[PDB]
């Protein structure tokens, strides 16, 4: 079974061409933000042109100043802006980091008891890959399946005493009773050393 | 077309699936009125 | 009517209707909370009438993947499904009118009205959502709308002496992905 | 609350020359809408991880017998077209002209993606789970199994034996249907509870609210009214009014994207911790300390609350 779902990973990432979208939307916000900044190099800000060497080629000092201090303010403006969308977004880069961190610590380096936190179901171990500016985890889980009906009770009552089990559940088939642990049938019959 | 301009909008010859905003619509007026008052006098700048 | 307007220079736009303002004898105009003109008192006629901009929204537009087809929905946000666009004569400054913009599929939903596009009965996972719960989806050759469906229906068999115990078990691999850096 | 802002419309409004003018100051309109639309997006991401944790929708027995526990007061009330439990509503009446002129300027509010009845369906769906199946639909098929088995489960769990709740079953189930109404009464009593979620509307409306109000500032120019400039100068010598006011208007947009930013941030992160909240003390029992609950944790029962979600946190406290 681990074989078989560790070869269907290749496939299911093979498959799907969006699985690294995660990672893809790094790089995607990235080249967006530094296109905009090149781009906003070629706004007038209200001045001739958005050149400085021809406004510096055409007009003389006293009315080139009133010309350029418009293109300097809205170009430090624009760095303004892109610098603080910079930020944020490593501020959350950061949060990421640190929850892989906690998760390759809590996951690949022991077994953890939270739920939902090393993949879903019960963790046995996990497996680290690397990834482009990323990281990538494969949570193994232990998963149960085809469950039953059975009567239960709390105790057992024999010889006027109460007997309770010491670490499994009673059960019974429908005539017999038996006692076996939680998360795996395997019946047992009651004697004075599991109850 | 919607289409058009949605492409318009990104920049790029090819959508994605998905719901873009594109612009805002109004609804542009008819005519136009003028009230004013309905004194006729008119004001004495012959003598200033 | 939207028209235009000028009350002794109180230039502007909008619809002009009847006022249940209790204007003292003596005031023009009135004001709302964010001090712009709200009323407006005629000149001659001494009648106060209130003034609304006329009507306007934002405008989406539904699609699939241009590979994958050509057609479009067209969502008016905020929008009541009468006063739609139905006349295109120089009314409004979209030329990308609607084929029809009327009697054709017509949904009107708490995010607007949604022209383009076929309600149906049934539910689905969401594919696209518009808002409000409904989502939308092409399906086959045509685009439709519907409301999610949050899961399928279950119901344990619950009663106090009895109890289900699993007999096999699966072993079961998963990824996860979280980006480090940029 | 996810809000939408016409940039040219705020900006300039009907004038075509402000528009024209605008046009050279490079696609800042565009910047800020694609930054409002991000977080419109993470505010529907956010309210989907919390609530979604489960694919299936459970249900509750019509026979409610349980051993002693009541569960009336969570469970969904039929008789109610909303179908909300009394804390739920009793939750959503706490917390509570001026939408018409915020739209008049060009800002709008967008609906929410799943409704309040979706996200109390779901909240019903995992109080059934929880209670007919204990923690095992959280991790795989659910199993049906008595609760007072259940309670005794999670005794084990923090180091007591099962006969002490076999032998106080009575008792135990007192004391839990107590401390549930008590609930209700220390909500209805105080107002003051909701303040987390009053906090968040405040400052979103009041940011709003600052917005609208800079319309009316002149900037230096000699009027804050763009009909006014238009109606009473000829353009060569308008232009440095409307390049001013657009100046003093672009500044009022640009800081309160930022502000909304920020703030988009810090609500994603409690959103974070509400969802490992709900996955580790509702889809099972939880030993960190203080993560669920003061004492020693026992269950917990999530209830929809407007923007929010709260928890009940049932715990085991030794005396005498
Ligand atoms: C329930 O469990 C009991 C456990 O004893 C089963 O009883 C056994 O059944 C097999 C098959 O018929 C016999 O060979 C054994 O001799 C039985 N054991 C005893 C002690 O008599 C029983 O079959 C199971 N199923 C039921 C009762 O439906
Ligand atoms: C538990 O599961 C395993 C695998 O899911 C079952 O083994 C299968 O048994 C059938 C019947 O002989 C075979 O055709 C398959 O090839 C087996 N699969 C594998 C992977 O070996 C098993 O029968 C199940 N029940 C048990 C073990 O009681
Ligand atoms: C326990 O459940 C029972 C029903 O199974 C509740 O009984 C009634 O609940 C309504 C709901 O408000 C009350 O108005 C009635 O007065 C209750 N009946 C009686 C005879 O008092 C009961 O309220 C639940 N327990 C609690 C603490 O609410
Ligand atoms: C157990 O019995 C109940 C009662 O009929 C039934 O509804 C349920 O499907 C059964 N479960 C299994 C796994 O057979
Ligand atoms: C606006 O839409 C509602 C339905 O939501 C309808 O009842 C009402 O009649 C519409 N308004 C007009 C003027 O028709």
């Amino acid at each position: 079974q681990f074989n078989s779902a560790i070869g269907k990973i290749q496939d299911s990432l093979s498959s799907t061409p969006s699985a690294l979208g995660k990672l893809q939307d790094v790089v995607n916000q990235n080249a967006q933000a530094l296109n905009t900044l090149v781009k906003q190099l070629s706004s007038n800000f209200g001045a001739i042109s958005s050149v400085l060497n021809d406004i510096l080629s055409r007009l003389d000092p006293p009315e080139a100043e009133v010309q350029i201090d418009r293109l300097i303010t809205g170009r430090l403006q624009s760095l303004q802006t892109y610098v603080t969308q910079q930020l944020i977004r490593a501020a959350e880069i950061r949060a990421s980091a640190n929850l892989a961190a906690t998760k390759m610590s809590e996951c690949v380096l022991g077994q953890s008891k939270r739920v939902d936190f090393c993949g879903k179901g019960y963790h046995l171990m996990s497996f680290p890959q690397s990834a482009p500016h990323g990281v990538v985890f494969l949570h193994v889980t232990y998963v149960p399946a085809q469950e039953k009906n059975f009567t239960t009770a709390p105790a057992i009552c024999h010889d006027g005493k109460a007997h309770f089990p010491r670490e499994g559940v009673f059960v019974s088939n429908g005539t017999h009773w038996f006692v076996t642990q939680r998360n795996f049938y395997e019946p047992q019959i009651i004697t004075t050393d599991n109850t | 077309d919607p289409l058009s301009e949605t492409k318009c909008t990104l920049k790029s010859f090819t959508v994605e699936k998905g719901i873009y905003q594109t612009s805002n619509f109004r609804v542009q007026p008819t005519e136009s009125i003028v009230r004013f008052p309905n004194i006729t006098n008119l004001c004495p700048f012959g003598e200033v | 009517k939207c028209v235009n307007f000028n009350f002794n220079g109180l230039t502007g736009t909008g619809v002009l209707t009847e006022s249940n303002k209790k204007f003292l004898p003596f005031q023009q105009f009135g004001r709302d909370i964010a001090d712009t003109t709200d009323a407006v008192r005629d000149p001659q006629t001494l009648e106060i009438l209130d003034i609304t901009p006329c009507s306007f929204g934002g405008v989406s537009v539904i699609t699939p993947g241009t590979n994958t087809s050509n057609q479009v929905a067209v969502l008016y946000q905020d929008v009541n499904c009468t006063e739609v666009p139905v006349a295109i004569h120089a009314d409004q400054l979209t030329p990308t009118w609607r084929v029809y913009s009327t009697g054709s599929n017509v949904f009107q939903t708490r995010a607007g009205c949604l022209i383009g596009a076929e309600h149906v009965n049934n539910s689905y996972e969401c594919d696209i959502p518009i808002g409000a719960g409904i989502c939308a989806s092409y399906q086959t050759q045509s685009i439709i709308a519907y409301t999610m469906s949050l899961g399928a229906e279950n119901s344990v068999a619950y009663s106090n002496n009895s109890i289900a115990i699993p007999t096999n078990f699966t072993i079961s691999v998963t990824t996860e992905i979280l980006p480090v850096s940029m | 609350t996810k809000t939408s802002v016409d940039c040219t419309m705020y900006i300039c409004g009907d004038s075509t020359e402000c528009s024209n003018l605008l046009l050279q100051y490079g696609s800042f309109c565009t910047q800020l809408n694609r930054a409002l639309t991000g977080i419109a997006v993470e505010q529907d991401k956010n309210t989907q991880e919390v609530f979604a944790q489960v694919k299936q929708i459970y249900k509750t027995p019509p026979i409610k017998d349980f051993g002693g526990f009541n569960f009336s007061q969570i469970l969904p009330d039929p008789s109610k077209p909303s179908k909300r439990s009394p804390i739920e509503d009793l939750l959503f009446n706490k917390v509570t002209d001026l939408i018409c002129a915020q739209k008049f300027n060009g800002l709008t509010v967008l609906p929410p993606l799943l409704t309040d009845e979706m996200i109390a369906q779901y909240t019903s769906a995992l109080l059934a789970g929880t209670i007919t199946s204990g923690w095992t639909f959280g991790a795989g098929p659910a199993l049906q199994i008595p609760f007072p088995m259940q309670m005794a489960y999670r005794f084990n769990g923090i180091g007591v034996t099962q006969n002490v709740l076999y032998e106080n079953q009575k008792l135990i189930a007192n004391q839990f249907n107590s401390a549930i109404g008590k609930i209700q009464d220390s909500l209805s009593s105080t107002p003051s509870a909701l303040g987390k979620l009053q906090d968040v509307v405040n400052q979103n409306a009041q940011a709003l609210n600052t917005l609208v109000k800079q319309l009316s500032s002149n900037f230096g120019a000699i009027s804050s009214v763009l009909n006014d400039i238009l109606s009473r100068l000829d353009p060569p010598e308008a232009e440095v009014q409307i390049d001013r006011l657009i100046t003093g208007r672009l500044q009022s947009l640009q800081t309160y994207v930022t502000q909304q930013l920020i703030r988009a941030a810090e609500i994603r992160a409690s959103a974070n911790l509400a969802a490992t909240k709900m996955s580790e003390c509702v889809l099972g029992q939880s030993k960190r300390v203080d993560f669920c609950g003061k004492g020693y944790h026992l269950m917990s029962f999530p209830q929809s609350a407007p923007h929010g979600v709260v928890f009940l946190h049932v715990t085991y406290v030794p005396a005498q």
